């Protein structure tokens, strides 16, 4: 409470410094977008077998999209470089993270336990350490602080659409973590409640609907789309009554703004 | 990499590798030196490097270079001289000088305001953890036990803190716990440095939960709203009444007692943050002198 909006400010520097290179898949001469989206849509299978935190794949996400960004991957070993940034990512942030043994399995023994660990080092490595990324799901919970009254619909719907913003490196890419989570906020709250990004929000964060709002086109336009998208983990996932069943609504049809 | 390094001693170990006093051969730089072993590289190894190297503070120890070699991982640290447990024991028949530990709690809350506006908890705040070097600074190390948060926070691991310094929401169970773990551990530490014995020395949980209750009192829904609910709490808990602040620790006049006391809080919503700490009137005369003794 005391700490609050030096926390966000901090978090503001961070997300800036922490950012992935926008056009970096350009670059990579073996894999492409869609092969990015394959894999974290199986992370976030890894997610729900696992029990992990979102914050976990969203962490996990970021240290993918950083060290794609100065190192070149063959598709072959795509989902190893996925496989140690998820056990990274599970070290920092899980309670009761799984054994490494627990993360050879799962990728059908397509690696040894020693692969993955050396992939964990060089992932180090090439992070310099520096693993206390901000997320769209650490702006969210902010966001959520500000909702009169609190509703786990919004709540749950705006971390869905969120997660969905990780499948897709174009457009997401391009946009800040605070930013896709006002986008995420404001869709949830218009789509669940009819309201709209409140002002203590806009005082808070400097955002406004206007600002927001080319993250906010294309973010519906992949909420209109997602039971016709290829990956469709993320949709599976919060059709459980944990996240209250949210992928179960109907996306408005326009957002009048 | 570690050619330029020559060691020194042992100085000891903490949550987990070793330490080394080192020379730096072509600075002259002395250097404390991490050494860790290598199912991969630990998660409280993970965690001390990503929030040190964010953390740069006059009062948190500083993180200099991470060196990965053949078969280990060394981090270099800054060389501080001697931690304040062994500080507080030279002290036996003197004392700390009021001036001494008035300047080392305004550190520590410095260097502990730092951690928590960047969302780090320490959740290892302890005599053992705070060192000290010739000049008269104080300094939070052995930051293996730490974590980021979120706001709001989520359940976190339920093991935390050393038990003499470990707060009553931990000991009670409670869902969340937050920033004010670490306040209470500097509450103790604070009253520690006065009388120069822990204030709570429990050996058991229970045990802790009992010597604080029969020092502040037996906490009731007035004074804390919700405990009667949390998780570890019990309806036989006996009725400690609470004491004459003043009998707490002796020494201590009314703006030191003022600040303990809102400290040692209850309830985790009401105690005093350690920004807010930093303009207690306890403060108003504070200086920084070199410590007393070596
Ligand atoms: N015992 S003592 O009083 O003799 C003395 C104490 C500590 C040190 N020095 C020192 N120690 C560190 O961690 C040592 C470690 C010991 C175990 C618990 C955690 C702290 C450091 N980390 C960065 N810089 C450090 N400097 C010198 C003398």
């Amino acid at each position: 409470p005391d700490y609050h909006e030096d926390i966000h400010t901090y978090l503001r520097e961070m997300e800036v410094k922490c950012k992935p290179k926008v056009g970096y898949m350009k670059k990579q001469p073996d894999i492409t977008n869609s092969m990015r989206a394959i894999l974290v849509d199986w992370l976030v299978e890894v997610g729900e077998e696992y029990k992990l935190q979102n914050e976990t794949l969203h962490l996990a996400v970021n240290y993918i999209d950083r060290f794609l960004s100065s190192m070149s991957v063959l598709r072959g070993k795509l989902q190893l470089v996925g496989t140690a940034a998820m056990l990274l990512a599970s070290k920092f942030e899980e309670i009761y993270p799984p054994e490494v043994a627990e993360f050879v399995y799962i990728t059908d023994d397509t690696y040894t336990k020693k692969q993955v660990l050396r992939m964990e080092h060089l992932v180090l490595k090439v992070l310099t350490f520096d693993l206390a990324a901000p997320t769209v799901n650490q702006f969210l919970t902010q966001y959520f602080l500000h909702q009169q009254p609190a509703n786990c619909k919004v709540e749950s719907l705006a971390m869905f659409l969120g997660e969905l913003s990780l499948i897709d490196a174009d457009p997401y890419l391009k946009y800040l973590p605070s930013v896709i989570a006002g986008a995420a906020f404001h869709l949830a709250l218009y789509t669940v409640t009819g309201q709209s990004w409140p002002e203590s929000l806009i005082r808070k964060t400097g955002y406004t609907l206007e600002s927001l709002k080319p993250c906010l086109m294309d973010l519906h336009q992949t909420y209109l789309k997602a039971p016709q998208h290829a990956q469709q983990s993320i949709r599976e996932k919060y059709k459980n009554s944990k996240y209250h069943g949210v992928s179960l609504l109907n996306p408005p049809e326009t957002l009048n703004l | 990499s570690m050619e330029n390094f020559q060691k020194v001693e042992k100085i000891g170990e903490g949550t987990y590798g070793v330490v080394y006093k080192a020379r730096n051969k072509l600075t002259g730089e002395v250097v404390a030196l991490k050494k860790i072993r290598l199912e991969g590289v630990p998660s409280t190894a993970i965690r001390e490097i990503s929030l040190l190297k964010e953390l740069n503070h006059p009062n948190i120890v500083k993180l200099l270079d991470v060196i990965h070699t053949e078969n280990k991982l060394y981090l270099v640290f800054e060389f501080l001289h001697q931690d304040l447990k062994k500080f507080m024991d030279a002290s036996a028949l003197t004392g700390i000088p009021l001036p001494l530990i008035k300047s080392y709690l305004f550190q520590l809350l410095q260097g502990l305001a730092f951690c928590h506006s960047h969302r780090v908890l320490h959740r290892d705040l302890k005599p053992q953890n705070l060192l000290i070097n010739t000049e008269g600074a104080i300094k939070l190390a052995d930051f293996g036990l730490a974590r980021a948060f979120g706001v709001p926070v989520r359940t976190y691991t339920h093991e935390v803190v050393t038990l003499w310094y470990r707060a009553p929401e931990i000991l009670l169970g409670c869902k969340y716990y937050s920033t004010a773990v670490d306040i209470w551990s500097l509450g103790c530490i604070f009253a520690e440095m006065v009388t120069r014995r822990a204030l709570f020395p429990g050996d058991s949980e229970i045990d802790q939960l009992f010597r604080i209750f029969r020092t502040l009192g037996t906490p009731d829904e007035v004074v804390w709203p919700g405990v009667t609910s949390m998780p570890d709490y019990k309806p036989s808990f006996p009725k400690w009444a609470r004491q004459d602040f003043s009998k707490v620790v002796p020494p201590l006049d009314e703006d030191g007692r003022s600040l303990l006391s809102q400290m040692l809080h209850y309830d985790p919503n009401k105690r005093i943050s350690a920004k807010a700490a930093l303009a207690h009137p306890f403060f108003q005369d504070v200086t920084k002198p070199v410590p007393h003794l070596r």
